[PDB]
């Protein structure tokens, strides 16, 4: 399963 | 930007036997950027039902793909892979040699 | 006895029209098990291995939601990075991201990793401890500072040391028949004359899994790299891999030469000799 937390942009 | 030309291997899944079903592979690797055109050829013509793997990449960030089709080799037929990429002036054709 | 779960993401901008092309693939070891392609009609994460088809609709719904969110992050990043690098809106650019976790033979967390590239070059990566970042250039220092402020490492570490390992252990069990089986190479040697006085010996390793392998020629017991040739390890197409190594020798002296094969599926390395 893929990362399941909050997404963060560069 | 960084541009890397594809490495190409053309080979069968199993030892070639005339008149026996097999799989023809064209493995392209080491290239960047990802856009690439790959065809498998039979006596110079594009084979229709060629499939390919999903785009992935290596430790150096270069991409790799496998293109393949079922085929039945014979003595008279010749096979090849034809690749085009931004790093090539014209399509690069690599002949299938059964011994390698 | 260690195993890994890894995800690979590639986004490529399309400056002439529309949003980036986005491809995601997941692997356990050298086995692909899932994919997402923005160019496909389903717009869903899709199975690529039989053992993951055991998962029910809630799995596919959640993976789809999360992977589409990853795609949006990359879309934003491509726009941001164009500005960081003062680039034109006319070219196509690429973001790549890989992350994953390993378990050891004890089935416990071993290591985690998270790497990001822009235009095929290192951009930013988690350090080995999963608590700090390696920025490759001054652009990436912006990202590092932004991520440090938002405690991004801790969030990633939570997944890599937790959920990531739990998924891997589930997959390993569900897919045990293949994911935890090694396929030792099927090896053989060929011989053919290249003149009346020389011959080529070619050592083949076929149908092996995982991909890591070593093929080495020796002459009278010591490593021979001169007068040898090889191919890079390549996929057979059925989930296994292939490789060969060859040496040219004087005809009649074949028996001096040995091909040594090391692979994790072999309890001891194999030594092959011609007739």
């Amino acid at each position: 399963g893929v990362y399941d937390g909050r997404e963060h942009t560069v | 930007m960084i541009q890397r030309t594809p490495k190409i291997q053309v080979y069968s899944r199993h030892p070639a036997e005339n008149g026996k079903s097999n799989f023809l592979n064209c493995y392209v690797s080491g290239f960047h950027p990802s856009d690439i055109e790959v065809d498998l050829l039979k006596n110079g013509e594009r084979i229709e039902k060629v499939e390919h793997s999903d785009l992935s990449f290596s430790k150096d960030w270069s991409f790799y793909l496998l293109y393949y089709t079922e085929f039945t080799p014979t003595e008279k037929d010749e096979y090849a892979c034809r690749v085009n990429h931004v790093t090539l002036s014209q399509p690069k054709i690599v002949k299938w040699d059964r011994d390698m | 006895g260690s195993h890994s779960m890894r995800y690979f993401f590639t986004s490529v901008s399309r400056p002439g029209r529309g949003e980036p092309r986005f491809i995601a693939v997941g692997y356990v070891d050298d086995t692909q098990f899932v994919r997402f392609d923005s160019d496909a009609a389903s717009q869903r994460m899709e199975p690529r291995a039989p053992w993951i088809e055991q998962e029910g609709p809630e799995y596919w719904d959640g993976e789809t939601r999360k992977v589409k969110a990853h795609s949006q992050t990359h879309r934003v990043d491509l726009g941001t990075l164009r500005g960081y690098y003062n680039q034109s809106e006319a070219g196509s650019h690429t973001v790549q991201r890989m992350y994953g976790c390993d378990v050891g033979s004890d089935w416990r967390f071993l290591r985690g990793y998270h790497q990001y590239a822009y235009d095929g070059k290192d951009y930013i990566a988690l350090k080995e401890d999963l608590r700090s970042w390696t920025a490759a250039d001054m652009a990436a220092q912006t990202t590092k500072h932004k991520w440090e402020a938002a405690h991004v490492a801790e969030q990633l570490r939570a997944y890599l040391e937790g959920t990531c390992v739990e998924w891997l252990r589930r997959y390993l069990e569900n897919g045990k028949e293949t994911l935890q089986r090694t396929d030792a190479p099927k090896t053989h040697m060929t011989h053919h004359a290249v003149s009346d006085h020389e011959a080529t010996l070619r050592c083949w390793a076929l149908s092996f899994y995982p991909a890591e392998i070593t093929l080495t020629w020796q002459r009278d017991g010591e490593d021979q790299t001169q007068d040898t040739e090889l191919v890079e390890t390549r996929p057979a197409g059925d989930g296994t891999f292939q490789k060969w190594a060859a040496v040219v020798v004087p005809s009649g002296q074949e028996q001096r030469y040995t091909c040594h094969v090391q692979h994790e599926g072999l309890p001891k390395p194999l030594t092959l000799r011609w007739e």
